[PDB]
RNA sequence: GACAAUGGUAGGAGAGCGUUCUAAGGGCGUUGAAGCAUGAUCGUAAGGACAUGUGGAGCGCUUAGAAGUGAGAAUGCCGGUG
RNA sequence: UAACUUGGGAGUCAGAACAUGGGUGAUAAGGUCCGUGUUCGAAAGGGAAACAGCCCAGACCACCAGCUAAGGUCCCAAAAU
RNA sequence: GUAGCGGCGAGCGAAACGGGAAGAGCCCAAACCAACGUUGGGGUUGAGGACAGAGUUACAAAGGACGACAUUAGACGAAUCAUCUGGAAAGAUGAAUCAAAGAAGGUAAUAAUCCUGUAGUCGAAAAUGUUGUCUCUCUUAUCCUGAGUACGACGGAGCACGUGAAAUUCCGUCGGAAUCUGGGAGGACCAUCUCCUAAGGCUAAAUACUCUCUAGUGACCGAUAGUGAACAGUACCGUGAGGGAAAGGUGAAAAGCACCCCGGAAGGGGAGUGAAAUAGAACCUGAAACCGUGUGCUUACAAGUAGUCAGAGCCCGUUAAUGGGUGAUGGCGUGCCUUUUGUAGAAUGAACCGGCGAGUUACGAUUUGAUGCAAGGUUAAGCAGUAAAUGUGGAGCCGUAGCGAAAGCGAGUCUGAAUAGGGCGUUUAGUAUUUGGUCGUAGACCCGAAACCAGGUGAU
């Protein structure tokens, strides 16, 4: 029996084109360049799911450094003092406390200074 | 079973490998042939035994011997095969072929001395080994070259 | 082993002894599958063909010179990548039939018959008394015997009036003792066999 | 069609009980003054086709039993 | 439940997805099949549904069988259009 | 924690840099030919501005958790003016 | 794929026996007779001859009479109504009927009972064929036995066989026998033995093929497929030989749009037909590239493989999901394929979209899985059967024993003076079919040369 090409080709290519939605010009229209961009999009997304954790740790550290300098202390000194005092609050929570409850962050800084 | 519930025996059937159908099969593109060279080509590859121009083994070795046009080969029966018949039976080539011990008669029937006879028989054959004749005679029976 | 023997009116005429070696064995599903596949393959007519590049009409000359035109090199307008070109491989006529050892064939027949004897799918009639072909009367007989839609009717020899009476009812098929085959038996849900046919089946399948 | 036996090979080997191929020896035609007595005596003795050569040439002698 | 392993080209091994046809069984369809279009749906992947619109007569599912069975590249072929 | 034997199936026979023992060249070459090791090839990630072959280190998937390696902590640009 | 042939390379490759289909045997020349060397008789062979019921299918060739059958037109041929949805019922539901007929088409959707049909049965004025009975005729070792032959030499060829130890067959040139006490063959040749009887002819059947015809079939195509050709060897190209396309589909029914309006027309808007007209003929469905119209978010200080991760603002509201669209701004980020030591590469390839486009099949080999049987396993052709399964068919094939170049011997054997040593063996498992892998022969995964040969067409 003969198997014609049929509809599977169109269905698969349409899936790729739909994934390419919002891309510039031919990249949301033509299957070949859409497929190339979607492959790149996957590779980028994998890499960036990794890099985003570093990015947000970087942001938290920057904010903690600013708060510590407000309390006359460097980030490195503050973190060493917290470690010596046995406080395991991570950098996300530390930055969020420094933003929200300034008095609680001041208490944490005082404990860090005491441990040193 | 039922025609709507057929099942082949376990392990009796395996799907064939189809090359050149995409990367994920692991046999896409080059279809298992590697890259370039004579063996990558359609119809490519040297004849079996070819050694790339080094003298082939079956040219560097010498021919030996000859085939005898009048060579005789016998259907051989051993004593342990002769055990099948009961005591007092006269064994003939026709009897052997009938009972199925000998399938093809060839140039004749030769009795050989492997195994133990344990029966008394009158064995009529075309050839006997010395041990076969001695064992037949020493078990109480007799043999005759016919 | 022991089987009831009925009249065409349903009355239990008597009893028959059927060899366990024929109707009583444990069916060999592997061999039965192989036999069904073999019969189905033998039914195939492999009359299918295509025209390869040699067989397509025309296409002798080179379409254009090897070099200098700026086009891909081509050798004939009937090459496979050309519209209207030859087919690469594709179907070519051949038989699909293959053989199996005779002992395996017999084991398959016994497996099908024993599967019928198990599952209470076998019934023995005393005789068939059709002197003239009458489809309605045969349908009445089947209804009285209380048979399912798919029935295989087995007679000792070629019974023309039984065959003519039964051959128009959908799902009913009539065969002889020598004509029994795995496809027919497995397709049927019930076997209606005469006593003489059953005796012959026992005699030949042993 | 039927595969064809390699006739020269069939003229040069014989098949043993376990499936090995018995072969004659090279350097046994002439120039015997240039070879020691032990050399010729031991060249008189047959060998088997090696395993690697067998991997190469098995199909040439498939029908030869 | 507690331990271990899981980058990968040529390449070896395994398990699967989907396409057309066939057999048997069981079903859907003018109260609207296939196909086409859209969607914010589902599965580890190939891919599978559902709803709506279009369409106007065929088509799924289960098991098994068989293949002209899967294209993005061949200065590929034909057609259409930039 | 392999090793060996027997069978089925391969691909490979253009290699490259770096370090080191040497030939050749001119103690020239991102040269060439051998020995030894690593990496690339077939290896993403961090460092060396960028930079196959150097340094750290081998990505089953997810996380807006933590500790480190090489390399770093004035600003670009995370961390010591 | 044996024996053998073979730069003993690549390769080439029998036959006899055995099993089957089919089956069939005959006529002359010559010896010798009687008629005018030519005619009739005589005879046909492995020893015979001289001498002393068969037939127009060969075996001789012409008719008739009649019968029967077949083909070339045809005929009859069972059985269904209702409601529902629908434009339409064959569909759904209910209740029936026929069947030697439930093959298949058609009918306003899917029908055994509506139609054409099917099972079954019948039918021929005439013409071609086949086949019968009667007839019909035809008939009831003295001598010879194929001479420019056999055969030989030389040169070739055909034989599986390449000149070989080359028998056997044929051609050219040249030579050139014998005569049943004969002649030929048995693979150089001689002898013996065995078989046969050349140099004359005829002969059905089992076998080969398909432009055709009739009747049918398909896990064959379904409009880029299948014939090149569903509407063509046409159009078109070429001096010519020759090459050689594209192109199917309204609707159930033409009911194919009366009439009005703008317009020269084309084309439209209504109105009508139709179930439907975005079914209006360039007519089923109507994808993508590509071209337009409208606008929710956004954009004129910005350096870019166009995304991705983070993220306000604005606009919406879903297969209801820790939603959809857009996106100020920040981080990261040199397409894909091929080929390469190494390619963002300024190396290759692709304008885009769509369709088409590449490890297949047959026969062998080997290996593995599966299954059946097991010291056994298994049939091939054929015959029967429905183009089937299957039954029958044991010829043949592989195993049950190997070793040796061989004669041979044999659980051993070969080497060897050896009772030595050593090689290969013994010290049970095979076999048939088949899925998968791989190899061989085939074009053998697909496309591509420059060229070679053969037969033709061209001096417009
Ligand atoms: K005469
Ligand atoms: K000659
Ligand atoms: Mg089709
Ligand atoms: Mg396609
Ligand atoms: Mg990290
Ligand atoms: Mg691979
Ligand atoms: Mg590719
Ligand atoms: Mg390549
Ligand atoms: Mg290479
Ligand atoms: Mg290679
Ligand atoms: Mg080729
Ligand atoms: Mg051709
Ligand atoms: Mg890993
Ligand atoms: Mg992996
Ligand atoms: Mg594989
Ligand atoms: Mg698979
Ligand atoms: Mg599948
Ligand atoms: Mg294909
Ligand atoms: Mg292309
Ligand atoms: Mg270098
Ligand atoms: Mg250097
Ligand atoms: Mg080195
Ligand atoms: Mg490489
Ligand atoms: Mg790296
Ligand atoms: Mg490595
Ligand atoms: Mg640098
Ligand atoms: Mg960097
Ligand atoms: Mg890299
Ligand atoms: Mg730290
Ligand atoms: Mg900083
Ligand atoms: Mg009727
Ligand atoms: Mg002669
Ligand atoms: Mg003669
Ligand atoms: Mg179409
Ligand atoms: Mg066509
Ligand atoms: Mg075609
Ligand atoms: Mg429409
Ligand atoms: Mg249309
Ligand atoms: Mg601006
Ligand atoms: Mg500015
Ligand atoms: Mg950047
Ligand atoms: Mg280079
Ligand atoms: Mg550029
Ligand atoms: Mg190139
Ligand atoms: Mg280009
Ligand atoms: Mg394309
Ligand atoms: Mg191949
Ligand atoms: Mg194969
Ligand atoms: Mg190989």
């Amino acid at each position: 029996p003969r198997v014609k090409g049929g509809t599977v080709t169109r269905a698969r290519r349409k899936k790729t084109i739909k994934l390419a939605k919002g891309y510039f010009g031919s990249k949301h229209t033509l299957y070949k360049v859409a497929k190339q961009q979607v492959m790149k999009s996957g590779q980028y997304a994998f890499r960036d799911r990794r890099q985003r954790k570093r990015d947000f740790r970087k942001l938290w550290i920057t904010r903690i450094n600013a708060a510590a300098r407000q309390h006359e202390m460097s980030y490195s000194r503050l973190m060493n003092g917290l470690k010596k005092a046995g406080i395991d609050i991570n950098r996300k929570m530390l930055s969020e406390i420094a933003i929200s409850d300034e008095k609680a962050f001041a208490q944490l800084v005082t404990k860090a200074k005491d441990a040193l | 079973m039922k025609l709507h519930e057929l099942k082949p025996a376990e392990g009796s059937r395996k799907e064939r490998n189809r090359v050149g159908r995409g990367v994920a099969t692991g046999n896409g593109k080059t279809s298992g042939r590697g890259h370039k060279g004579q063996k990558a080509r359609s119809g490519g590859g040297v004849r079996p035994g070819f050694e790339g121009g080094q003298l082939p083994l079956f040219r560097r070795l010498p021919k030996r011997g000859f085939t005898n046009i009048n060579r005789k080969e016998y259907a051989i029966v051993n004593l342990d095969q002769l055990n099948k018949f009961e005591d007092g039976t006269e064994v003939t080539p026709a009897l052997l072929v009938e009972s199925g011990v000998v399938k093809n008669e060839k140039s004749g029937i030769k009795i050989l001395g492997n195994g133990s006879l344990d029966k008394k028989l009158t064995v009529k054959a075309h050839k006997f080994s010395a041990s076969a004749a001695e064992a037949i005679d020493a078990k109480g029976g007799a043999h005759e070259v016919i | 082993a022991n089987y009831d023997v009925l009249k065409l009116d349903g009355t239990k005429s008597g009893s028959i002894e059927l060899s366990d070696a024929v109707f009583g064995i444990e069916p060999n599903n592997s061999v039965l599958f192989e036999a069904i596949n073999l019969q189905r393959a033998s039914l195939r007519q492999g009359t299918h063909a295509v025209k390869n590049r040699s067989a397509v009409s025309g296409g002798g000359r080179k379409p254009w010179k090897q070099k200098g035109t700026g086009r891909a090199r081509q050798g004939t307008i009937r090459a496979p990548q050309w519209r209207g070109g030859g087919i690469v491989f594709g179907p070519t006529p051949r038989s699909y039939a293959y053989k199996m050892p005779k002992k395996m064939r017999r084991l398959a027949l016994r497996s099908a018959l024993s599967f019928k004897a198990q599952e209470n799918g076998l019934t023995v009639v005393d005789a068939f008394n059709f002197e003239a072909p009458k489809t309605k009367e045969f349908k009445n007989v089947l209804s009285t015997l209380e048979q399912p839609k798919k029935v295989l009717v087995v007679t000792e020899n070629e019974d023309v009036n039984v065959e003519l009476s039964a051959r128009n009812i959908p799902g009913v098929q009539v065969t002889t003792a020598q004509g029994l085959n795995v496809l027919d038996i497995t397709n049927a849900d019930s076997l209606v066999i005469t006593e003489a046919a059953a005796k012959k089946v026992e005699e030949v399948l042993g | 069609p039927k595969m064809k036996t390699h006739r020269g090979a069939a003229k040069r080997v014989k098949r043993t009980a376990s499936g090995q191929l018995k072969r004659s020896r090279a350097f046994t035609s002439h120039l015997f003054a240039n070879k020691s007595t032990k050399q010729k005596r031991q060249l008189r003795k047959a060998r088997l086709v090696s395993k690697s050569d067998m991997k190469r040439v098995k199909q040439l002698l498939a029908y030869k039993k």
